[PDB]
């Protein structure tokens, strides 16, 4: 249930 | 400037349980942490699927300390590399992207102790992680100190209490926010007599005896996290251990085992100055 982290880090 | 928290020591404010630690210098059953109470706490986050891997700690603007078994453990086919992970610093909430507060960093290189013993008892369960670029410190991000021989000698004693933090399991549901618990260091003999596992000098155990009434322990998800103590000499926080392993969580007659950070400091220095 983790919140989407910015794609800039992925 | 390590070990002095922006929201506490630097403002001369005490957190609600540090007095318990100082008074002894003669996560299961823990409580919610206060904001900025452990600015060195790091979360190891897996990219795909998005998930919490382990705890870790910030020891400088470029390095993170954690347990080797969080990255490499052949028995469960666990073998992560730089690009499989993300390091999240300055957090409080386990699942939310705390915008404007936390910092997410990429890894440049992972260093596992050459003699880490995953085959038998997790001896030398320690690893360093070099971030791609320095993290800027703030009210919620600040490194913890590594012990010097003297500090280690006077604080690492049976009866003395340390503090463990983590987002791991609350029972052998996960917490909403960082949890904290203060535990007493246990005499080597008692540690040895509580398990079948061969215990080495690079470990120490902590927890309350079944008769002491109080309880608490680390659990799955907490591994790699810091066991810290506050020095009564210079008021700074020092990381004395790394959450390593335990047989179950908060079981009576059982204790958590931690990697003895000072015993491996030579390797830590070696890796740091030889690589940045
Ligand atoms: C030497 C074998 C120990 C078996 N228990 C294990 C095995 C492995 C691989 N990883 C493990 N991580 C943990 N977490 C942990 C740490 C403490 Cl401080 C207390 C209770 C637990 C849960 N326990 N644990």
């Amino acid at each position: 249930d983790f919140e989407e982290i910015p794609e800039e880090y992925l | 400037d390590c070990g002095l928290r922006p929201l506490f020591e630097k403002k001369s404010l005490e957190d609600k349980t540090e007095r318990e630690l100082l008074e002894s210098y003669i996560i299961v059953e823990g409580s919610d942490a206060e904001i900025g109470m452990s600015p060195w706490q790091v979360m190891l986050f897996r990219k795909s699927p998005q998930e919490l891997l382990c705890g870790a700690s910030l020891i400088s603007d470029r390095w993170v300390l954690t347990a080797a078994h969080c990255l490499l453990y052949p028995p469960w086919d666990k073998n992560f590399t730089e690009n499989d992970l993300l390091v999240r610093i300055g957090k409080h909430s386990r699942t939310r992207y705390e915008r404007n507060i936390e910092k997410i960093s990429m890894l440049e290189k992972i260093y596992i102790h050459p003699r880490y013993n995953w085959r038998e008892n997790l001896d030398r369960d320690i690893a360093l992680m070099k971030l791609k670029k320095p993290v800027a410190f703030s009210d919620y991000i600040h490194p913890v100190c590594l012990p010097d021989r003297e500090t280690a000698a006077s604080l690492l004693q049976a009866g003395y209490k340390g503090r463990v933090t983590g987002w791991g399991n609350l029972k052998e549901g996960q917490p909403s926010v960082l949890q904290v618990v203060n535990l007493p260091i246990v005499e080597r003999p008692v540690c040895k007599d509580s398990t079948r596992i061969r215990i080495t000098d690079n470990m120490f155990c902590a927890g309350y005896k079944p008769d002491e009434g109080k309880r608490g322990d680390a659990c799955e998800g907490d591994s790699g996290g810091p066991f810290v103590m506050k020095s009564p000499f210079n008021n700074r926080w020092y990381q004395m251990g790394i959450v390593s392993w335990g047989e179950g969580c908060d079981r009576d007659g059982k204790y958590g085992f931690y990697t003895h950070v000072f015993r491996l400091k030579k390797w830590i220095q070696k890796v740091i100055d030889q690589f940045g």
